[PDB]
């Protein structure tokens, strides 16, 4: 719905430690793992990077 | 380590201590605990105090009781950067069959997770505490016999005592 | 006084998963069969998550919500099912 609270401006998304941010310094989730925001990532078969939030994966 | 000190005193070593008398340090053996410790991106430390590289990318051990079974450590190992020289410490495993024969897991961040399921710290179960150090660390600590630290951006410790 | 009467905790019980027991605490804390739990917690149908990252949030399947039981504004959401 259109709830009620503390938000903060929409070029600012929520940090996990009470500040927002933009989304450059937005972490991954992946798999639950909290990712920096730049942080390379592969096994030998699979290829996979955090750039703004979002983990671009592929094979 | 080019400087005096008269007869009779008693500097100590982390280990131990030692005392001067007629030019002869007299020294004690007696054991003292050991650390392995992970860093940077794949250099390693053993418990006798040695160094070495191994840039390794898989689920490799770290430790494990090896006549009994009272633990097993796990590190898993990346790739961490464009270069192929560059291999960190994503997360480590922690295993203790004395204890449900649970599955505890140090992740990426500075979170936790046992048998799948996150946690909020401290986690006081009967042996094992986990908490935050500097609220920026956690720190795992089974018994009185072993010590952790944080696995999230790799900078992996142990303590283990002379019992093992 | 002895007119005030407020909640501390409420329990919930699902027989349908494990026959677990969630409590929710005087915090907006939340604590499965004794275990204290980060949020979110998707297991398979019941999921738990902050909504103003002010209070605690339940919803097994479609049918069921509920709502924080910190200082004690506990709320739910039943479908016409039941």
């Amino acid at each position: 719905a259109c709830l009620e609270g503390c938000f903060c401006p929409p070029g600012l998304y929520m940090d996990e430690r009470g500040d927002c941010v933009p989304k450059a310094q937005c972490p991954c989730y992946y798999d639950g793992e909290i990712f920096q925001p730049e942080d390379i990532f592969s096994d030998h078969h699979t290829m996979c990077y955090c750039e703004d939030g979002f983990m671009h994966c592929t094979m | 380590s080019g400087k005096r000190y008269p007869p009779g005193t008693s500097l100590s070593r982390d280990c131990n201590t030692c005392i001067c008398r007629n030019s002869q340090w007299i020294c004690s053996n007696e054991e003292c605990p050991g650390e392995c410790l992970v860093t940077g991106q794949s250099h390693f430390k053993s418990f006798d105090n040695r160094y070495f590289t191994f840039s390794g990318i898989c689920q490799y051990l770290l430790a494990r009781d090896c006549q009994d079974h009272s633990f097993s450590i796990v590190i898993e190992t990346v790739q961490c950067a464009d270069d192929r020289d560059a291999v960190c410490t994503r997360s480590v495993t922690v295993r203790l069959p004395g204890l449900h024969n649970s599955l505890v897991k140090l992740k990426h961040g500075a979170g936790v997770a046992m048998d799948g399921q996150d946690v909020q710290l401290p986690l006081l179960k009967g042996d094992l505490r986990i908490q935050h150090t500097v609220t920026a660390s956690v720190r795992l600590s089974y018994g009185e016999d072993l010590q952790m630290d944080w696995d999230g951006r790799g900078r992996l410790l142990v303590k283990l005592s002379p019992v093992y």
